[PDB]
C-alpha cells in the first residue's frame, strides 16, 4: 500500500503552498523560524552603521 | 602697521585691516586713522543641534 498524494481539502491547485501540506510545511517552518530568530537577535540592539551588513549576513 | 602686528602676534587684538590706516599731516598737526577689531572673551555658546534620519543599504 502506498499513498497516491497529500493533497489537502482546499482543492486550488494553482497555488500549491496551500494545496500541498509539503510545499506548506516548507513555509510555515520558514516563516516561522525566521520570525523567531530576528526578534531575539536584532529588536533592542543599537542601530550601528553596520546594522545592515550583519542583518544580511545574519540572512 | 608694525605698533598693529605685534599686538595680533601677541593676541592683543583680534585683526586691524591696514588699508584703512591713513596718515594725514600738514603743519604741526598730523592726525591719524585706524580701524581695529578688538579682543573679545567668549561668554555665550549658542548650539543647534538638528536631528535627522539616515537611510542604509546593503
Amino acid at each position: 500500500f502506498r499513498i497516491v498524494d497529500d493533497v489537502t481539502t482546499f482543492n486550488d491547485k494553482s497555488d500549491p503552498v496551500k494545496a500541498e501540506m509539503a510545499v506548506g510545511e516548507a513555509n510555515d517552518f520558514l516563516v516561522s523560524e525566521l520570525k523567531v530568530q530576528l526578534e531575539d537577535q536584532f529588536i533592542g540592539t543599537r542601530t550601528i552603521n553596520t546594522s545592515a551588513s550583519i542583518i544580511k549576513d545574519f540572512i | 602697521q608694525s605698533y598693529l602686528g605685534r599686538k595680533k602676534r601677541d593676541n592683543e587684538i583680534q585683526d586691524f585691516p591696514a588699508e584703512d590706516v591713513q596718515v594725514i599731516v600738514e603743519g604741526n598737526e598730523a592726525r591719524i586713522s585706524m580701524t581695529v577689531y578688538p579682543i573679545r572673551s567668549f561668554k555665550k555658546i549658542s548650539v543647534s543641534l538638528v536631528y535627522k534620519q539616515q537611510t542604509l543599504q546593503a
